[PDB]
């Protein structure tokens, strides 16, 4: 048998967030992702009460945000380990759960307050201005220009969900895979390239 | 309002203590040790 | 006979939700799914009072939401088991029932309240503003701009159905299939690739 | 209103106790044991 | 074994910002980047508590800005070292974290205040002018022209996030790679070009 | 306002002391020495 | 109104007692036994 | 105003003393000499 077993799909391991990020919870955030790698702190827990020790390994991820569920959806990029003189660096498909639910829970922050306040006041000035220009015997232009400018500047901001670097989460290996050292990977490659016809 | 339930039931969130990356690595190292005691 | 019997269609097994999610009960939610894997806690119950023990196995799923029925529609992705030195990782077609009905029952949550309240107040200010600009001898611009901005920001949110990680459900194998260990799968493959003409 | 029946008859829903994934796994492990007693 | 080990993905090293910049936190800033190279001040910390000493090495980067998260997103360009008589100059994929979160935290600065104030006053003059032109028996052109000019001049400015040259950050090697001296690189090249068929 | 949380929780930022590039290089050199003491 | 008959004549409907799938299986098992007595 | 911070923190700028190109070359020559003393 090889050094490492077959990690079954749905196996989960407790971990600690080492690098956080602001998730960019915008409609276009799924393509604009940020790295939020973490570190494995417990034994991989697998089906039928069987567990493997992959502790101290680093797992690199990328995350975006969601404002409806108010959570950071995180996609696992890779896992790396340095065990003995054995180097592991493998791309894995998985995700992150926080308190038993998909994604990590955080608040939604918007830094648009000042510009939004300015736009509001600019057109409040506009409405008073119109109700002063309304005066017939039997400020509006500047307010409108400033309102347009400030609304344009405020729509640049998008909400973000900040995730710290001290939270405990769970990494889930959604698809089953085989752990492999870089040496094992090269052995598989060179043999494949040999084409023993 | 929104017309549906406004809040969740977990009432739980993460934190942000300005923890450095090295501090987080050390904290994770110490956690695992206690768990594998 | 092989190690495992033929699991007949419609066979159901009690299970416990291990990982939950917010289901994204939007009109586009059927394509934006979330992982909500669970764990088998009882004997597969099959036709004619026959039962098999597949306990501790992990079942990975993906779920979306429905606001009319107010339920999380869950699609089974895979099942994995670690029995003896035998590894099982198989894609299965099935679904999840809660209290005898298709899908899991939960509430519908919307985090749009504050922005919707702001839009409302912005145009209430607009209507008073129009009924002040109405004054002839025998705030409206700012309110309109803020209303447009806040309505645009509020339409970003979509409702979600949160499912916890401590509920008992039932997994239904809608299509009959054969359980197979990874070893058995490789034996079937290599033999097929051999092409014994 | 809606003009049809407004509510269901089950009056049953799931819960959310902020249960961790490991806690849920342990709870499921203990459930099955009692059932297979 | 070679001189240098395999730096696993997700490995991070403490560093000091040597050259800062203003990040150009505009919607088009991702293509208009600025150099913000730094210097390595600690041991590369790698998976499983293994560490390598690459101190005094220079890391050249390029950075843009983000106003939603209010941070400078920095992309690693290259790393260079002068160890013994050995020269290292390698392109690396990585990023920078500040206090455990992706990117470097700074304020958002706008130098548009004076021109924006001028536009405002120009059209305030316009509104009074309209409410003076409103006078029937039973300045507006100049203000409008100046408002147009000053709004056009003010939209030229975009916000920036200034990053100083005395802050401590962390460099993360998102993708695993092999350190190589220029001599080793040439040895690999000449051998490849030889094509030992 | 914005209708969501207005501020972060870290309350931490970098600085700008007009430090020259050579001064920054020297500061980094001295930092590493103390750390590797 | 609608202008045709408004109601059916059966006046019969199903029920929903939050019965679990296992409970329903057991109920069906017991029904058939009595019928085949 | 602008609605964000209006000023930088360095508060430092270059100068313009109408220095001729030859004067600048001589100044640079003299600077380096003192530094390499």
């Amino acid at each position: 048998k090889p050094r490492f077993p077959w990690i079954s799909s749905g196996s989960f391991v407790e971990a600690i967030v080492v690098e956080g990020a602001d998730a960019n919870a915008s409609v276009t955030g799924d393509k604009n992702t940020a790295p939020m790698q973490l570190r494995l702190t417990g034994k991989v827990q697998m089906p039928n009460d069987e567990e493997f020790d992959l502790t101290g390994c680093f797992v690199t991820l990328e995350a975006w945000g969601d404002v409806s569920s108010e959570r950071a959806i995180v996609r696992s990029r890779s896992i790396s380990c340095k065990l003995g003189d054995d180097d592991i660096d493998q791309k894995i498909a998985g995700h992150v759960s926080f308190m038993g639910k998909n994604g990590i829970k955080g608040e939604v922050v918007m830094r648009n307050g000042q510009i939004l306040l300015y736009a509001g006041g600019a057109g409040f000035l506009d409405g008073i201005g119109k109700g002063i220009e309304k005066a017939s015997s039997t400020v509006s232009s500047a307010a409108k220009t400033l309102s347009d400018y400030y609304i344009k500047r405020a729509e640049q901001y998008h909400p973000v969900i900040p995730i710290g670097a001290g939270n405990e989460v769970t990494l889930v290996f959604q698809d089953g895979f085989q752990l492999e050292t870089l040496e094992e990977a090269r052995a598989k490659a060179a043999a494949r390239k040999k084409q023993n016809q | 309002c929104a017309g549906v339930k406004s809040s969740f039931d977990c009432d739980a969130t993460t934190s942000d203590t300005c923890m450095t990356m090295t501090k987080a690595n050390q904290l994770a190292r110490d956690k695992a040790a206690k768990q594998a005691g």
